[PDB]
């Protein structure tokens, strides 16, 4: 169902101190 | 988890902790998949070269906690298992190939603020996210050292290796149902699973749909977080049809 | 560990 997204962050738009480090590293 | 960091509330709502009866000790890591699945490593539940062979009944489950060994009241939630169900062709006996366990649920567990289960990647997903440099993040309450242990839920970012890499750092046989992550030599970062964290979950963020999936589970190593050696993930993926059988006939 | 309560054993 709604799988994967979290109750304190994606649900509430906030981000966990090193998701972006995760995200970066997805090179196009 | 080595050369981690203490994890922050809610971060991982689908990790979970499997818990042994007697003594009451930490056996391994899991994660959340629904509101009655839980899936693990299978050698936390068989490995008969250290005579571990557990039951449904040896076992409790353990979701939404944060301290490593407190009794988290009003947060954390206690479960038990009704039945476990180990892949027919895990081999033990070699290289631990298919190193993959699900776990029903005796009664389905409500989901809260810190209790949420991850996604299971489909073809594309998986096609789009593994791949070499990707990076991917694991938790667990396992050692810091290699052998000491975290008052709380560690969490580490790996990238993920080429294929050709991972076979020459070891002699162990890999197999297509493994994948290794970690930071080489040059790189300056590192970090590790270790044991304890066993069947933990390797997780990835969907830059498409904002979601969690999870790739991979904490197979193996040797030693922890050690120069030119990396950590194996079971591909979750690849045995996703498995998944799939066991709980649509069940 | 905490001791957890009795009543998840049985
Ligand atoms: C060191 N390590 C241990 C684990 C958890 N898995 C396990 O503990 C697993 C279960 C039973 C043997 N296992 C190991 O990883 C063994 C190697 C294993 C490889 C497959 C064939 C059997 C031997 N580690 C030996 C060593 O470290 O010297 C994860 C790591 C890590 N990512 N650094």
């Amino acid at each position: 169902a709604d799988c994967g997204l979290r109750p304190l962050f994606e649900k509430k738009s906030l981000e966990d101190k090193t998701e972006r480090e995760l995200l970066e590293s997805y090179i196009d | 988890i080595v050369e981690g960091s203490d994890a922050e509330i809610g971060m991982s709502p689908w990790q979970v902790m499997l818990f042994r009866k007697s003594p009451q000790e930490l056996l391994c890591g899991a994660s959340l998949i629904s509101d009655r699945w839980v899936l693990t490593a299978a050698h936390c539940l068989l490995y008969p070269p250290w005579d571990k062979n557990f039951t449904e009944n040896d076992l409790l489950v353990r979701i939404g906690k944060h301290s490593r060994t407190r009794y988290e009241r009003n947060i954390e939630k206690i479960s038990m298992l009704e039945k476990i169900y180990i892949h027919p062709r895990y081999n033990w006996r070699e290289n631990l190939d298919r190193d993959i366990a699900l776990m029903k649920l005796k009664k389905p567990v409500a989901f809260s603020d810190y209790i949420h289960p991850v996604c299971l990647p489909d073809r594309e997903t998986a096609a789009s996210l593994l791949q070499a440099g990707y990076k991917g993040r694991v938790t667990g309450w396992g050692n810091l050292k290699e052998t000491g242990q975290p008052s709380v839920l560690q969490v580490v970012n790996l990238p993920i290796v080429e294929r050709p890499v991972c076979k020459d750092s070891t002699r162990i046989r890999i197999t297509d149902n493994m994948f290794c992550a970690g930071y080489k030599p040059d790189e300056g970062k590192r970090g590790d699973a270790c044991e304890g964290d066993s069947g933990g979950p390797f997780v990835m963020k969907s830059p498409f749909n904002n979601r969690w999936y999870q790739m991979g589970i904490v197979s193996w190593g040797e030693g922890c977080d050690r120069d030119g050696k990396y950590g194996f993930y079971t591909h979750v993926f690849r045995l996703k049809k498995w998944i799939q059988k066991v709980i649509d006939q069940f | 560990y905490e001791p957890i309560p009795e009543e998840f054993a049985q």
